[PDB]
């Protein structure tokens, strides 16, 4: 997919990036613009969705946070596993995490006092 | 009016009082020695 | 251009123009009997360098600088607001001010009649009056 | 990795996911609060533990705790 | 350890100190006014040694003293140089405490700590007889506190 | 170019002074915390952290310019006063050698009158090392009246600048349009300030030189010195002291310039009478600089259409490795007040160092080379000034990527590349630092091992012949043969530090052909090590300030922030301001080693005495021919033998330099309280004291809290530097007075 062009190397051709899981984001980009990578200088944003490679998860979420402040665009980030497993970890509900959703659940939640008592009565 | 409020600030009051305390002691070590009587 | 700054500027002009006039009418008054008469032997004992560092006049100047302080510490708040201090000379002056305005049609602004001219004439003339007599020993060139 | 434990002090003002870098926590409908939201962290395997939610956490004693646990590649935030 | 008016090893230090000062003293002309003040300075030096001789002082020339409470040496500790520190420091402290009592009320607490009306600072002179009155008011401080402290949990 | 003024914008009222923190609404409504007390002063000068209107930021910094300028004028007006009321400059004018400098007296209160150093001239006081007497003698000042008139004339200029910084603001105010005239700004700074400044002082030392040159160097009493106006009122007096003044600006138009050769020369070297550079070479020098600046001050677009401009100049420079090079740099410097400040702090900071070097190399003032305390003090003075300035350049070149850099507005692909291949720049500098460290200090470990081990240092002598007198020796030889050959119009070298075997002595050695050897290659590489590390950490703070690999959302946090938290293994001290905080420390080590090198090597081989039965005998005779190669000699013969001149001074008048010496270690180790502990423990420490404060209700309304995490480090470096300069300040001022 047409992606922004960047010069300066650094990010690409890293063995660790090849052997480790990589992140792939995308954005609508209805208009030609110019933005900045969280790890690079400046680059021109082309029309349509744009797929890039990222080596860190915080790098994958800070770019989405930066895009939301510019214009109003829904963001999609997909997180791939080492072999070839591609799972949708960002927006599995497709609803924005701060806003309220219907699909609700509780993971790792202790409902005890506040000073301590670290024992968990039930994990699920 | 407001100049007195600036005169009533913590640094101005502190420096003014410390000037008084320091000058009294400069004049003390310059004038009479402590008599001290048993 | 601003209000509160030009206030102190025009005030300082007035607060010294009367000082720059009573001093002129004081220095001339003390030397009215010794201006000429063989040029008073180059100011005679009135030469500041001849004075004994103001031995007897120093303790007097301290008293003068003390009383003059509270005099201006009355001038600082009497200017503040119109009431009390400035209001009574206010309607006093308004008695000649009314007649002066009658002579001058609608109002005849007194500050244009002679508040700035007197204020600046006293300052400039006293600045030159202090240099010609107190800031030149060797003339070199004739002064005209 | 790190162990995320949510106190009962939650007000649901979404301060977690607002502050949180990689979205560890998540807002879930709950029936025991004023605003009606509760923070929950399913993706605790990806948590790094940067402790920026305790800053935005309002309560006298914070409502979102993350006790320091083991360290893996997901919790070290390294790109290699 | 003998007193210095009888300690022959102390007066030798006075002679030796003036001897070291004399070489600096004689290089310049005494008739000059800018160096006529050195004789007044050595007069201060001379007028300083005689008072310390009365205090028991070290045989070495290093003049020691007493803090056990011995009534012959109460001047070096107990009475003067000590009690005045306590009073003067606490005249400031209990005055500050009275200002702390009047630190509340309607006008903002921050305004009444920093930007205080100068009148409270002028009232500071109130504490002529702190002792027992301050003890009463400090009792009332502990009382009205009613053990309202921090958690420490 | 247009007179666009916004007369009256901010009124003159004491209302803002009544509110502590009027400059920020965040620092006004909530002063309930001790931390607010420190935030009020930390952000007091961070003008870009208040309002964003550049028309007001430019109208808050040019105000601070005139304010600081007024402070400097109040500072200078007192120096002429102290050298007249209580000093010895007139007696020193008659007798310059036996009378030591002094311009500060003490009072009889607590026996402190021991500080009155016996300097001579009928006046006792404290010795001075500011170069005031040399500057005043080079200015032709003789009588005390000329001091008081200059001081009273300084009061007027000092007052006018206060009434100016209070004029273009509470009274007047230029618009924002008056500041984008950078083209019109360099045309008045390089021609009106630099040009007319280098010309005005040039025209002074041509008519004021003879009261110093053709009079005070002959042997006339200060009372027999004529008046400076008597030379101008009678052109024939200047004509007799210089047989070129008879013409009086007649061959100046005829282009018969050679007839002005009695004051305008290019001799070189020093004068064997005064003790410094020629009094006639500096006049011609400033004339040459003045005309060059009158030409260089006409380079940018005014309002007539001719000349270049910072715009298209940078819009034209390209380059293969640069891509879209140099373009947009105009928008970089014309929009960010900050952006100009780093290049200024960088150039001016290196400038203070370079001029410090030019001080000792060729002494420009008469009776300055022999005055060893003043010379030693002035070099290291400007040395540390430029150290602070260059680190401030890094401090703000780090500000730019965070506060005023955008991926849409201002653009240079050069700066883009500095941030695109940013991981390569520091990688290069890193390997360079390590190579220059494991060897330069590695050789120190090596040689210090060779000595304590035995016969290894003996076999190191042949290597001691290496490196030293191998490089830079031919450069000095070039300068020996530079006059006559490559300088036909110069009868002397650039300085006598170049001319071999040529020694100029005026009862005390002025300059020496600095014969390098033994360990100058060692200390120069210790310098280069501490220079590359300083440039590395500061440039790291510059280009990593925007895009960081660890935390991608770096621009959100800020510049003077603590960190992020215990995550990612530990994110701690990652701000660019911390690269400056530690950058201050490696600059500290750099300047410390440089001042050590300069100071001690001087008396080692340069500074000394002369006798007729022999030749040259240094104060410390050629010691660092061996005591510099190892670390031990730097505290066996250097840091050890100095206690005999700083402590053995209580019996004299140099007792204060021992108290400050031993007391500077106090505040330095006091910095070891903040640079090692953490706010968490200390915040648990207050609440116990606050418990005692809640027991008697003596708890202040302002809730007691610990210092900020960043403020603690700012105070820590403040004490590490203050306590880390006052010791060498007391040391440089210790021996040089005893061995003067
Ligand atoms: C018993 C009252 C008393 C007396 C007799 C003196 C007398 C003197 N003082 Mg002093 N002073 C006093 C109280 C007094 N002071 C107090 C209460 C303070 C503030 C705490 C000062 C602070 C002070 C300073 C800072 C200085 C003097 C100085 C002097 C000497 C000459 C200058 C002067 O002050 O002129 C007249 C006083 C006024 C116009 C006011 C002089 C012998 C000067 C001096 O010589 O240094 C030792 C000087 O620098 N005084
Ligand atoms: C060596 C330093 C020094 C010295 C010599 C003094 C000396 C003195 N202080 Mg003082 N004080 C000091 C430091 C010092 N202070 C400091 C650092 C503080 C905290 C800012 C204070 C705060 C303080 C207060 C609140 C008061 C004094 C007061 C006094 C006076 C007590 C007698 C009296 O006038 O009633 C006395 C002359 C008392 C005073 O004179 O009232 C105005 C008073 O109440 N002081
Ligand atoms: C920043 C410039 C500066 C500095 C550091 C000093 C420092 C000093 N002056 Mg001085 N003075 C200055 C400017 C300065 N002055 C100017 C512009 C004038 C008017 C021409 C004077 C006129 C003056 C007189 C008449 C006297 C002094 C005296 C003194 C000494 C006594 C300390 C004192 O009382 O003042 C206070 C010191 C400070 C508040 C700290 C320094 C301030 C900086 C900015 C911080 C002291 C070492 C006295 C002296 O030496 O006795 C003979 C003395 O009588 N000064
Ligand atoms: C509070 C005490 C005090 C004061 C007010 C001064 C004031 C002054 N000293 Mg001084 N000095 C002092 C203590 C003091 N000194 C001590 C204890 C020593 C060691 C014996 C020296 C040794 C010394 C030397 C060698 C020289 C001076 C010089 C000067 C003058 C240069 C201006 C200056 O340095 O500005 C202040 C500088 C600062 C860095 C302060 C600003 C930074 C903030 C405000 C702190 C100035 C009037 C120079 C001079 O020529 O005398 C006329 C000079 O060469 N001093
Ligand atoms: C090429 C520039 C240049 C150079 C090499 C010099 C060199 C010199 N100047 Mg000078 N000066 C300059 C520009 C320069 N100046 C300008 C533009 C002005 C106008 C503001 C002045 C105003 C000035 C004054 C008032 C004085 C000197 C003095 C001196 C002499 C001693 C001071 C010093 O060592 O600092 C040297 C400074 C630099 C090396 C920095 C200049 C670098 C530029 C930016 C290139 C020295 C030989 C002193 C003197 O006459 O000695 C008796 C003296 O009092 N200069
Ligand atoms: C005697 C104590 C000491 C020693 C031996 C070192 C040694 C070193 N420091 Mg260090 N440093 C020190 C104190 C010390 N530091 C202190 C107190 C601070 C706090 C200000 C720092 C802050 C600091 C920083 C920020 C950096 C270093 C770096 C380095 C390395 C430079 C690479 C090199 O040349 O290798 C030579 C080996 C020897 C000379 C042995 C080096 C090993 C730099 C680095 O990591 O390499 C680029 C680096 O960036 N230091
Ligand atoms: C043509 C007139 C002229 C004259 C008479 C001088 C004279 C002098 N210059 Mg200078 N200089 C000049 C032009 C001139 N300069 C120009 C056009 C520049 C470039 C803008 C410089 C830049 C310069 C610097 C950077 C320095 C001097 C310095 C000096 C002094 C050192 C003495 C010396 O070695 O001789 C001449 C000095 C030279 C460096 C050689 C000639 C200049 C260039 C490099 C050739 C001396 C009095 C030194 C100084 O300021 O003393 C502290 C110093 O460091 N000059
Ligand atoms: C409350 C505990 C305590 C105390 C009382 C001290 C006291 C002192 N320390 Mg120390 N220090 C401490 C804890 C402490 N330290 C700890 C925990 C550490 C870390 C292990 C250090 C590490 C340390 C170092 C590295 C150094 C000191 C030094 C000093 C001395 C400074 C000399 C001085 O100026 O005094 C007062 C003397 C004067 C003349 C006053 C000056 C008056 C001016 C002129 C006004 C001083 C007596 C320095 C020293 O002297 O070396 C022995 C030194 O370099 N300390
Ligand atoms: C408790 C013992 C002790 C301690 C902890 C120190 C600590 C220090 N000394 Mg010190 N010194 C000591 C004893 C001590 N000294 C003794 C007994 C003497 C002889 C009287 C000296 C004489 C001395 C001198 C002359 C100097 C120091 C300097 C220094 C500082 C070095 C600055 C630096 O690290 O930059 C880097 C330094 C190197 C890489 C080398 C440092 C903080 C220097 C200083 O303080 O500069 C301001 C300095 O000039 N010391
Ligand atoms: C001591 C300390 C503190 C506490 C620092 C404090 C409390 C600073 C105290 C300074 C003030 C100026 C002293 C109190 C004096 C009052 C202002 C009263 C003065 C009134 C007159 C004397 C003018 C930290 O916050 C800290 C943080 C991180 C690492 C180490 C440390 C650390 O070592
Ligand atoms: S930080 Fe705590 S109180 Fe705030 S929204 Fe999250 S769970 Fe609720
Ligand atoms: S532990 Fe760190 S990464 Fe996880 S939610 Fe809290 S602040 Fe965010």
């Amino acid at each position: 997919m047409p992606s922004p062009s960047f010069l300066g190397s650094t990010g690409g051709w890293l063995r660790c990036a090849e052997t480790e899981e990589k992140y792939a984001m995308t954005w609508s980009s209805d208009q030609q613009h110019i933005f900045e990578m969280p790890t690079g200088g400046a680059a021109v944003m082309n029309s349509g969705d744009n797929l890039l490679y990222l080596a860190r998860k915080e790098q994958a979420l800070a770019l989405a946070t930066q895009l939301r402040t510019q214009f109003k665009i829904q963001d999609y980030k997909i997180y791939r596993i080492f072999p070839s497993g591609e799972v949708q970890y960002l927006h599995p509900k497709d609803g924005v995490l701060p806003y309220q959703v219907n699909k609700g659940r509780e993971q790792v939640g202790r409902v005890k006092s506040t000073i301590g008592k670290n024992v968990n009565p039930a994990q699920v | 009016m407001n100049l007195k409020k600036y005169l009533s600030t913590a640094p101005v009051v502190a420096t003014l009082w410390l000037f008084l305390t320091a000058g009294i002691l400069i004049e003390l070590n310059r004038f009479f020695p402590d008599s001290l009587f048993y | 251009t601003e209000v509160f700054s030009l206030e102190w500027l025009r005030e300082a002009e007035i607060k010294h123009c009367r000082v720059a006039m009573l001093a002129v009418l004081g220095v001339i008054a003390q030397e009215f009997g010794t201006f000429d008469f063989y040029n008073a032997k180059s100011k005679l004992q009135l030469s500041p360098d001849l004075h004994n560092q103001f031995v007897q006049n120093g303790a007097l100047q301290q008293i003068l600088l003390f009383v003059c302080a509270w005099e201006f510490i009355v001038g600082l708040p009497a200017l503040i607001e119109s009431v009390n201090g400035n209001r009574e000379p206010g309607y006093f002056g308004f008695d000649p001010l009314k007649l002066g305005g009658t002579v001058g049609s609608a109002q005849w602004k007194r500050m244009q009649a002679g508040e700035l001219r007197n204020g600046r004439l006293a300052m400039i003339a006293f600045g030159g009056f202090f240099h010609q007599q107190l800031l030149t020993k060797q003339g070199i060139i004739e002064q005209l | 990795a790190h162990t995320v434990k949510i106190y009962d002090n939650c007000i649901g003002c979404t301060q977690c996911v607002r502050a949180c870098p990689l979205d560890v926590l998540e807002m879930v409908p709950w029936d025991g609060c004023k605003a009606g939201q509760m923070a929950s962290a399913p993706r605790t395997e990806d948590c790094v533990g940067c402790k920026r939610c305790e800053t935005a956490c309002p309560t006298d004693f914070l409502s979102i705790r993350v006790y320091l646990g083991g360290e893996t590649t997901r919790s070290m935030g390294l790109a290699y | 350890l003998t007193p210095c008016q009888q300690s022959e090893a102390f007066h030798k230090r006075e002679i030796n100190e003036v001897r070291t000062l004399e070489n600096r003293q004689a290089n310049y002309e005494a008739n000059s006014p800018s160096y006529l003040a050195l004789q007044s300075q050595i007069d201060q030096v001379h007028k300083r040694f005689d008072k310390y001789g009365t205090l028991l002082c070290g045989q070495d020339g290093l003049p020691h003293l007493i803090t056990d409470g011995d009534w012959r040496h109460a001047r070096e500790f107990t009475i003067p140089a000590l009690l005045f520190l306590y009073i003067t420091g606490w005249i400031g402290w209990v005055g500050r405490s009275y200002l702390k009592y009047t630190k509340e009320t309607k006008n903002p607490t921050e305004q009444e700590i920093i930007l205080d009306v100068p009148m409270a600072l002028k009232y500071m002179l109130s504490g002529f007889l702190w002792p027992l009155s301050a003890w009463q008011e400090y009792r009332s401080g502990q009382l009205l506190a009613k053990e309202d402290e921090i958690t420490v949990s | 170019v247009k007179v666009v003024v916004d007369r009256d914008v901010v009124p003159t009222s004491f209302e803002k002074w009544a509110k502590p923190g009027h400059f920020s609404r965040s620092l006004a409504k909530g002063p309930k915390t001790t931390t607010w007390i420190w935030n009020l002063h930390a952000d007091a000068h961070d003008f870009d952290s208040h309002t964003s209107s550049l028309e007001e930021v430019s109208r808050k910094i040019f105000s601070a310019h005139f304010g600081q300028l007024a402070i400097i004028f109040i500072w200078l007006s007192g120096m002429y006063f102290h050298g007249a009321r209580f000093s010895n400059y007139v007696a020193w004018l008659s007798n310059p050698t036996g009378i030591k400098p002094s311009a500060q007296v003490v009072w009889p209160i607590v026996g402190q009158q021991i500080l009155n150093a016996d300097v001579g001239g009928g006046m006792q006081g404290i010795q001075i090392t500011s170069g005031l007497f040399q500057l005043w003698r080079a200015s032709g000042i003789v009588n005390e009246l000329q001091l008081y008139v200059t001081a009273l004339g300084g009061l007027g200029m000092a007052g006018l600048m206060i009434f100016a910084g209070w004029f273009h603001y509470h009274k007047a105010a230029p618009k924002l349009e008056w500041f984008q005239n950078v083209e019109s700004m360099l045309n008045h700074h390089l021609a009106g300030l630099l040009g007319l400044g280098s010309l005005s002082w040039a025209g002074h030392q041509i008519h004021v030189s003879l009261p110093i040159n053709k009079l005070l160097d002959a042997g006339v009493a200060p009372s027999s010195i004529p008046l400076p106006h008597e030379f101008i009122l009678n052109r024939n007096l200047m004509a007799e002291l210089y047989p070129s003044f008879q013409q009086g600006l007649v061959p100046f138009f005829t282009l018969n310039w050679k007839q002005y050769s009695d004051i305008l020369t290019f001799k070189g070297g020093l004068s064997p009478v005064t003790g410094g550079l020629w009094l006639t070479d500096v006049a011609h020098h400033h004339l040459a600089i003045a005309v060059l600046f009158l030409v260089a001050g006409h380079m940018y677009r005014t309002n007539w259409g001719i000349g270049h401009s910072i715009k298209q100049i940078l819009e034209a420079h390209k380059g293969p490795l640069t891509g879209e090079g140099h373009k947009g740099l105009y928008e970089i410097l014309t929009t960010s007040w900050h952006a100009n400040l780093a290049i200024n702090l960088a150039m001016l900071g290196s400038l203070s160092i370079i001029v410090a070097h030019h001080m000792y190399a060729m002494p420009p003032y008469p009776y300055l080379a022999t005055d060893y305390p003043t010379q030693l003090s002035l070099f290291t003075h400007h040395m540390w000034i430029g150290g602070f300035c260059i680190v401030g350049a890094g401090a703000h070149a780090a500000i730019y990527m965070v506060r005023d850099y955008s991926p849409t507005v201002n653009f240079n692909n050069v700066l883009d590349r500095m941030i695109r291949h940013r991981d390569a720049i520091i990688s290069h500098l890193n390997w360079v630092c390590i190579f220059l460290g494991m060897h330069s200090f590695g050789l120190y470990i090596h040689n210090d091992t060779m000595r304590a081990l035995g016969r290894a240092q003996d076999m190191f002598s042949d290597t001691a012949i290496q490196l030293q007198p191998v490089f830079a020796q031919w450069i000095q030889q070039i300068h020996t043969l530079a006059p006559g050959n490559t300088a036909v119009n110069a009868l002397a070298t650039a300085s006598y530090a170049f001319g071999a075997d040529t020694v100029t002595v005026g009862s005390k050695i002025a300059m020496m052909p600095i014969k390098l050897g033994t360990a100058d290659f060692m200390v120069h590489h210790i310098h280069a090590f501490t220079i590359h590390v300083t440039t590395l950490i500061l440039l790291k703070g510059v280009l990593y300030a925007r895009n960081s690999r660890l935390i991608p959302d770096k621009a959100n946090l800020g510049f003077r922030f603590p960190c992020d938290g215990p995550g990612r293994g530990g994110t701690c001290q990652v701000s660019a301001w911390d690269h400056v905080f530690l950058g201050l420390f490696w600059m500290y080590n750099a300047l410390s080693i440089v001042i050590f090198h300069f100071s001690w090597k001087m008396q080692s081989d340069v500074w000394g005495t002369v006798t007729s039965n022999g030749a040259i005998s240094h104060i410390t005779g050629g010691n660092f021919a061996q005591s510099a190669i190892t670390i031990n000699g730097w505290l066996r013969d250097f840091l050890w033998a100095q206690a005999s001149q700083v402590i053995q001074s209580y019996g004299s008048s140099l007792s204060a330099y021992g108290l400050m010496f031993l007391g500077a270690h106090f505040v330095w180790a006091f910095s070891l309280m903040f640079l090692f502990s953490g706010r968490g423990y200390w915040q648990e420490l207050i609440e116990s004291i606050v418990w005692a404060h809640n027991k008697l209700k003596v708890a202040p309304a302002i809730a007691p809290r610990a210092l900020s995490i960043t403020q603690g480090r700012a105070v820590g470096v403040a004490h590490y530097l203050l306590g880390g300069i006052a010791t060498t300040w007391a040391f440089f001022l210790a021996r040089i007075i005893a061995v003067g």
